[PDB]
């Protein structure tokens, strides 16, 4: 009487988000200066502010590219460890012939 | 297999030893993102100026 | 800048510059942003 | 007798069928004899059968486990049992104990990991060498710092993205998690927080210097036990989310109010089981832990995540505050807590092994010998047992 | 009685980093340029800093993957030699067939 | 007889080679009552013929689909077919659940999609939890409009 093994399974995984609203507004001070001026200089700190936003984009990405292939090369590693067991019994194989 | 499995490690070793490593990058996302986010409440408030 | 900035206001306390911004560890990645910062905080209180 | 088993007495022939018997040398025998009695200050034993015998257990111990003595130590003290002296063990101590290390052992299989691995995440030592990682910490952070106003902001989520930085994190939240449990597990011999290494960091640390102060010796454990708790998370492989919640409030996994969260064999296995159980409720996994964190959870809506008909898990509910259960289900806590949860769920797998429902389980719990000694069961619930 | 062979063991490598401190300040100058003049001067100068910054990343990064190319065509060279060994000694065989 | 088939009844031998004839559990047979009765308030049924014989036919869907029992509820309310009371069912009636179920379960397999896939897709009830996708979502539209 033949006993047959049960099926493969799928692997799963969760990945909940996590939230965080943004911040307030700090209170309005009145500079000295008119608005023509005021707004550029608005202008100013935003464009230096965006120019940080791209820069992080940038670093975030290789940050994560980055682990990425710390992740991939330290899979490498495990497999051929495994094929390394495989060739013994392989070698051993041709001893039994 | 086993010069792969050597070759494999140096790779790694390279991954880790080479200059731009993980660490590289969390080290300046975080110094970035802490800079970014106090240059964000210095430009709010002068947006609202 | 910021020995312009004390002057101006009568106010040698003032400071904004740090040691630091030039990590030997990191070659120096991000000294200019910081410094970019402190910049602007020195601008701020210079206008408040 | 006298049986000196110190590791360099150069003992008699006695000394050496005990290492013969037991297959080890002279520094194995000597940690061995420290694992059964840690009160034996010498390294002398009297030639006593029952403390050959005692020997002869801790050694069992490792050979099940495929363990040097060494390792077995390691174990023992990632159990928990570290100074449990065998040699005046009662039985049910030692089932415990055995109990305790099979569990372990198992897991550590599965997870593929060597007793070390384990060893360093429930270490409660750290060492005292500065090296260089955390030298670059804390020059990251006390530039980052430098400006600080404890008045105006917390310390932890201004320090946040500097240890993210240092400890090669993703994410601030973990970090800010990372230094809040550090806070409550007080490590290092100065029993060290972030407000304690703030305050040391500001008024003595000098960026560079190549001497500093002999406090930092402090300063060195903290930092590695936030290096220890960064292991933790990443080989766990939690939800962020659900990390922050075991550290801000562990008694949802069952801690007692107010404990520090643990990092101990225990612990790790238990919320490795926790990670695992949240993975396998797939896209419903974000409601779950709503709901477990709020404490709104109720079977109805574990049954969708766990794809079954939610009356099994009720009367698997009703069962866990039916029986005599160790920290017990009440209503209160059914969902409220995961050692709840657990509870509830091995009556589930319980009743899917032998493909009956809880109830049935449950009958087949109340046929228990000892029980029958109060009520005892007649011949004819054995017989609905069976059908 | 066949005498079995050990198991294979993973490989692994140290990968520790150095450290270098901070820079210290050269001492401040007292400039003849009124602050809203040495604010923009400083600015613009700070810019071409960060201009450097970024420009230097993306050298280092280069540098990297190439340093990585290198080492991966190295490595396909010493491959192929015991594979180009393996097929000889392969016709070898059927030269005993 | 009166057969108590509650999900908690801790039944009688009735009840027990019912589940073994059906080869399911309490929980199942009690789902399986519904199926072929939704109005029946109670878990009890009378150990008539007739009921057996509807018991029966919702087992005898579930093997066919290779379905369990509660995959059988959830088809059915994913086929639209969710009140009906097998136990009243007219012939024709039948013949077309029938061939609904043939027609959803050849494609889900064709598809290679769970049942519990389709479930959720085709649900009509919501979850009342509040998440941080949710969250995430308040916010972003909020702060848009």
């Amino acid at each position: 009487i033949y006993a047959t093994p049960a099926d493969p399974k799928a692997l799963l995984s969760a990945a909940v988000a996590t939230s965080q609203g943004g911040g307030k507004l700090p209170e309005s001070f009145m500079s000295l200066w008119r608005f023509p001026h005021m707004l550029e200089n608005a202008r100013g700190m935003v464009s230096q502010l965006t120019q940080f936003g791209s820069t992080l984009q940038n670093i975030i990405e290789r940050q994560d590219a980055e682990a990425l292939n710390a992740l991939l090369q330290n899979q490498a590693a495990e497999l051929i460890l495994t094929n390394l067991s495989i060739q013994d019994k392989t070698i051993e194989e041709l001893d039994a012939e | 297999l086993k010069t792969q499995q050597e070759q494999t490690q140096s790779q790694l070793a390279f991954l880790q030893r080479k200059f731009s490593n993980q660490a590289l990058y969390n080290w300046l996302r975080g110094r970035l993102a802490a800079i970014y986010f106090q240059f964000y409440d210095l430009a709010v408030a002068r947006c609202l100026m | 800048a910021e020995q312009a900035y004390r002057w101006e206001l009568n106010d040698d306390s003032a400071r904004f510059i740090k040691p630091g911004a030039w990590q030997g560890t990191y070659a120096g990645l991000l000294a200019g942003e910081t410094l970019m910062l402190s910049l602007a905080q020195m601008e701020d209180a210079h206008l408040k | 007798e006298e049986i000196d088993l110190n590791s360099g007495s150069t003992g008699d022939w006695r000394k050496t069928i005990l290492k013969r018997a037991f297959n080890i040398d002279d520094v194995s025998l000597f940690r061995l004899l420290k694992i059964t009695d840690h009160d034996n200050k010498d390294g002398k034993i009297k030639n006593n059968l029952k403390n050959l015998s005692n020997l002869y257990i801790g050694k069992l111990l490792a050979d099940i486990h495929q363990l040097t003595i060494d390792e077995l130590d390691l174990l023992l003290i990632a159990v928990g049992e570290g100074k449990t002296n065998l040699s005046a063990i009662s039985d049910k101590q030692l089932a415990t104990l055995i109990r305790k290390l099979n569990t372990i052992t198992s897991w550590l299989h599965t997870q593929k990991w060597s007793v070390f691995q384990l060893f360093i995440m429930t270490s409660t030592s750290y060492n005292k060498t500065l090296t260089p990682e955390i030298k670059n910490l804390l020059d990251t952070v006390y530039h980052g710092l430098q400006g600080f106003d404890k008045d105006k902001a917390d310390l932890l989520h201004v320090m946040a993205p500097y240890i993210a930085a240092t400890l090669q994190l993703s994410s601030e939240n973990v970090a800010h998690s990372v230094l809040l449990w550090a806070d409550k597990l007080q490590p290092g011999d100065g029993a060290m927080t972030a407000e304690k290494f703030w305050d040391w960091l500001n008024t003595k640390y000098t960026p560079g210097s190549s001497e500093a102060v002999e406090t930092q010796e402090h300063i060195v454990q903290y930092c590695q036990a936030l290096a220890q708790l960064e292991m933790v998370y990443h080989s766990t492989g939690i939800n962020e989310n659900a990390f922050r919640l075991f550290v801000t409030k562990p008694e949802m996994f069952g801690a007692a109010t107010g404990a520090a969260p643990a990092h101990d064999a225990l612990s790790l296995i238990m919320l490795t089981r926790f990670a695992d159980w949240v993975n396998a409720l797939g896209e419903k996994a974000s409601s779950v832990l709503a709901a477990f964190e709020a404490n709104s959870l109720t079977a109805e809506q574990l049954a969708d995540a766990m794809n079954l008909d939610a009356n099994l898990l009720l009367q698997a509910s009703i069962q866990a505050q039916n029986h005599q259960h160790l920290p017990p289900v009440t209503p209160e806590n059914a969902f409220s807590c995961w050692t709840s949860i657990n509870t509830i769920l091995q009556w589930v797998n319980v009743a899917q092994q032998l493909n009956v429902a809880p109830q049935g389980v449950s009958a087949l719990v109340g046929l228990d010998y000892i029980q029958s000694m109060k009520e005892t069961p007649t011949y004819a619930q054995w017989e609905n047992a069976a059908g």
